């Protein structure tokens, strides 16, 4: 056993010790991918969450909730053919999909984009947190705008609200019916292809609202719980 | 009365 | 766009070419010439294999 | 106006196809009725490397056939002594989402990049005795799918941005850009003479490039779906294309035609990666099956299966001496076979 | 009494059947985990330890079947009399406390999914399971020491029995066997599985706005009671008879028969635990399917 070979093994063991440190960081950090059209408040979500705390192709924002560290990855200056780079993210704890609920013209395209995410072979085990963003703009538009969702989704004229939650600062049932119809369309797409291997967690949000970090934490907690159930053979 | 221990445990 | 595309295809139309039989035979002749060289094809003796 | 150029392009495409079939006098599979098959390749896991915390995306053997690089989603770039399994270096990357790495022919440098659009070059031979980033090349508008060194001062790169580029590493700038593709470029291999390289892309085509000219010399179109992987056949006159839709195809430049497709009804998964044994006879391919399986390019039929992994084989490299093949997979173990 | 003749006739078949199903189930568990040798989940660490414990647990049954055939006239040596009943009391403790350890880890993992993400569970898992194997070995030493072959003159047989040297050892036996073996781990299992089931009820309540697991979690407690309460009940009646708090021909007939039936019925645990803790899970079933895909 040469002293040079000993030196090599010593260097190797030093590196293995460093990787042993780094294993803990990687297992403790939860990784998230943002997806969303430019219409979505995605950029304002990362801005607000960073405040809460070049052509570079990816932006990591790092934030912490209840001593859990989240790395949230956002993707920019990539070509629009998502089909290949999305394969990287099969490990991520959750996707966050964020939608401009108020741009009815773009909302059907966002529904198609969500269907494309939810059905993707590599993502058939990744739960999707869904932020129906710009909810206040949707409220304003439904209250006072001439545009009616029935102009774009004719099923809305048939649709009537379920037994439903509404804010304690109440809202017009028209806003609730619109809100829930949009959620119904996304959840419907989610349930049509699901095996229950992955789950859609819809929320209504505003980019400004500080509750997005908490929502993301609670839904990551549920996703990790479902993984733990499957690991313990309990589902 | 059979002795104690007549069974496996 | 296409004015550049036809300029490329002009370069690819005028390329030099050989019969595919000759290419295939040269490719197999290469393989045969090195057929004793590569351990994955002809496994080396364990005295020489470092793995 | 433009329809006249589109018609001229269609006419030239028909003339080229005519020339392709006019070359296709006899196929390799029939010509090799004169020669024996390889038979069963009983490859076995001589060594297993188990340091990476998460899936491997890429590898490169050192030219010494001794060291190898491996890059993983955890953001580690590890240099392994394959003989001892000693971790010679572990390099923390500036971005976790690496997708490609390369080892310089001298071993003075290692490179990697990915969704950062940046090719990071790390010096392994510093006066400081540690590994540090020498330069970061930042000209691509899309993820780096592959990069490989021509020289200690020159690196070629390919990207989701539908272009390839050749860099001067001292200058930090693109000396040439290769632009005739029409979808995400997935893979590169330099020719042995290093005077050419081939790129494959999501457009289901492959293109040959001259690094001294920037011109696309040749385009090949046989695949029905997105192409994930390229390797030059060791003679530099042919290359294998691994694609989605479960097929390998071999092209020869001088033929301008697909010589063979390697396929089987049992395989549904796309090809992740390809490489050749030093003789070129074995073509080795990684698959989504969590399995990689080994092909004889002359018989056009599979001659062995490795099956050592449990999540898809992402990358596959054969030593420059051919003494081993290594396979990285999504399962973070990296296995060495002989 | 006729009942003893019937027992001698039939009970070896019941014992051999429980042995067979126990071996089959626990070997299947151990194979489907350990065949892909190189790695296991933290859950699979506990589950493999449990399957091994239940394997070694039923491994002693054929000797007892071939003891009840031969009418309790113990055929084997005095050393095998010490060793078999030693490994059977050891693996009683090890199996039961491993289902405790599972229920504890499962509580940490489902009621605190984030903290159990940060905590270094895999070390605590290996340490806990091997510590349980050790302490269950040590708690069996009294059986290795006190189990001995003696003549039983009322029956004209030599039987492998506890030669309890003083009546204090009846209190020690009943305290260790009922309280440690049944009663403390029952209380722990019910505590953990209650906090689990309450948390999963809360999760279902919120999830419904936008029951297999509850059935399994209750099936753990039901199976544990069904296997272990009958024996420890009869063992308690035996201890009461040794105190003469109960006394008479009825009681001694009832206790002595029931101890046999309940004891060998308790080995059903080695058969049920692979089913309940492993085979019902979708993950395990896919792990079977994919190792059928690599025959």
């Amino acid at each position: 056993l040469s002293a040079e070979d000993k030196a090599a093994v010593e260097r190797s063991k030093m590196i293995e010790k460093q990787l042993q440190k780094d294993k803990q960081v990687y297992r403790r950090t939860l990784r998230l991918l943002l997806l969303g059209a430019d219409n979505s408040g995605k950029s304002t979500i990362v801005k607000q969450m960073r405040i809460y705390h070049k052509t570079s192709g990816i932006f990591e924002t790092k934030f912490q909730v209840d001593k859990v560290n989240f790395h949230m990855f956002d993707v920019g200056a990539q070509r629009d053919e998502r089909r290949k780079w999305i394969q990287c993210f099969n490990d991520v704890t959750a996707i966050i999909f964020v939608v401009d609920s108020s741009d009815y013209n773009r909302l059907q395209e966002a529904l198609n984009d969500f269907k494309s995410i939810w059905n993707n072979r590599w993502l058939r085990t990744i739960s999707v947190i869904l932020f129906l963003n710009k909810q206040d703009l949707l409220a304003e538009k439904v209250l006072a705008g001439k545009s009616k969702i029935e102009d774009y989704f004719p099923e809305f004229a048939r649709y009537t609200t379920p037994e439903d939650a509404t804010p304690e600062p109440g809202e017009d049932p028209r806003v609730t019916r619109a809100k829930y119809f949009i959620r119904k369309e996304f959840v419907d797409i989610s349930t049509a292809s699901g095996d229950g291997r992955h789950i859609c967690y819809p929320h209504f949000t505003c980019s400004v609202d500080t509750e997005n970090a908490r929502r993301i934490f609670n839904d990551c907690k549920d996703i990790i719980l479902q993984m733990n159930l499957r690991e313990y053979n309990l589902v | 009365k059979r002795p104690p221990g007549f069974s496996p445990f | 766009q296409a004015r550049k595309l036809v300029e490329q295809l002009k370069m690819e139309a005028n390329i030099d070419r050989i019969k595919v039989s000759k290419a295939a035979a040269d490719l197999m002749a290469y393989c045969e010439a090195h057929a004793k060289e590569d351990p994955l094809l002809t496994p080396v003796p364990a005295s020489e294999n470092p793995f | 106006e433009l329809d006249q150029l589109r018609q001229e392009a269609e006419q030239l495409k028909n003339q080229i196809r005519d020339a392709r079939k006019a070359c296709a006098d006899a196929t390799l599979s029939q010509i090799t009725n004169n020669i024996d098959p390889v038979g069963r390749i009983q490859m076995r896991t001589r060594r297993t490397l188990r340091g990476h915390l998460a899936k491997i995306y890429a590898m490169h053997w050192g030219t010494d056939s001794r060291l190898l690089v491996s890059a993983s989603q955890d953001g580690k770039l590890i240099i392994w002594d394959s003989y001892t399994t000693n971790k010679v270096h572990a390099i923390p990357l500036r971005s976790s989402w690496v997708m490609t790495c390369a080892y310089a022919p001298s071993g003075n440098y290692v490179a990697c990049g990915g969704l950062d659009n940046i090719c990071s070059i790390y010096n392994l031979k510093t006066r400081e005795g540690n590994v540090r980033v020498s330069r970061e090349l930042a000209g691509h508008t899309g993820y780096l799918s592959c990069c490989r060194f021509l020289d200690d001062n020159q690196i070629v790169t390919s990207s989701g941005d539908t272009t390839c580029a050749l860099w001067d590493i001292e200058t930090g700038q693109q000396t040439t850009t290769f632009t005739g593709h029409t979808g995400d470029v997935m893979s590169l291999s330099l020719a042995p003479d290093t005077r050419l390289f081939v790129s494959g892309a999501c457009d289901a085509s492959a293109k040959l490039w001259d690094v001294r000219e920037g011109m696309c010399r040749q385009t090949f179109t046989g695949h029905e779906s997105d192409i994930n992987a390229i390797c030059f056949f060791p003679n530099g006159n042919a290359f294998a294309t691994g694609s989605d839709d479960a097929t390998c195809r071999l092209f020869d430049l001088r033929a301008d035609q697909e010589l063979m497709t390697y396929s089987h009804d049992n395989i549904i998964c796309g090809i992740t990666s390809v490489s050749f044994s030093k003789s070129g006879r074995l073509l080795l391919a990684g698959y989504d099956d969590f399995n990689c399986n080994v092909w004889d390019a002359l018989k056009a039929d599979r001659a062995g299966v490795l099956a050592g992994h449990d999540n898809r084989v992402s990358c596959l490299g054969v030593t420059d001496d051919g003494m081993a093949v290594a396979t990285g997979s999504w399962d973070s173990f990296l296995k060495i076979w002989n | 009494p006729e009942a003893w003749d019937l027992l001698h006739r039939v009970l070896p078949t019941f014992i051999i059947s429980i042995c067979f199903f126990g071996l089959l189930g626990n070997l299947f568990v151990l194979l489907v985990f350990l065949l892909p040798r190189r790695q296991l989940n933290v859950a699979e660490i506990y589950l493999a330890n449990l399957a091994a414990s239940d394997l070694v647990f039923v491994l002693g049954l054929p000797f007892w079947a071939e003891n009840i055939w031969n009418q309790f006239n113990w055929p084997f040596g005095a050393l095998l009399c010490r060793v078999i009943n030693g490994v059977i009391k050891a693996n009683l403790f090890i199996s039961i406390w491993l289902v405790v350890a599972i229920s504890q880890d499962r509580y940490r993992v489902l009621v605190h999914p984030m903290a159990s993400r940060r905590q270094q569970r895999r070390r605590q898992a290996r340490v806990t399971c091997v510590l349980i194997w050790v302490v269950g070995g040590l708690l069996s030493i009294p059986t290795f020491l006190l189990r001995s072959i003696q003549a039983v003159p009322d029956l004209n047989i030599t039987a492998c029995i506890l030669l309890l040297p003083h009546e204090a050892w009846h209190f020690a036996r009943i305290v260790e066997l009922n309280i440690l073996g049944f009663l403390l781990p029952l209380a722990a299992i019910v505590f953990f599985n209650y906090h689990i089931l309450a948390s999963l009820r809360t999760r279902e309540e919120v999830s419904r706005t936008r029951s297999k697991t509850t059935a399994l979690i209750l099936t753990l407690v039901v199976a544990f009671l069904v296997c272990w309460a009958p024996y420890h009940f009869f063992a308690f009646l035996e201890f009461l008879f040794q105190v003469q708090a109960v006394r008479g021909c009825f009681w001694e007939d009832f206790i002595d028969l029931g101890l046999q039936l309940a004891n060998f019925f308790a080995f059903t645990n080695s058969s049920l635990n692979p089913v309940i803790y492993v085979f019902v899970g979708r993950l395990f079933r896919t792990k079977v399917w994919e190792l059928y895909k690599q025959c």
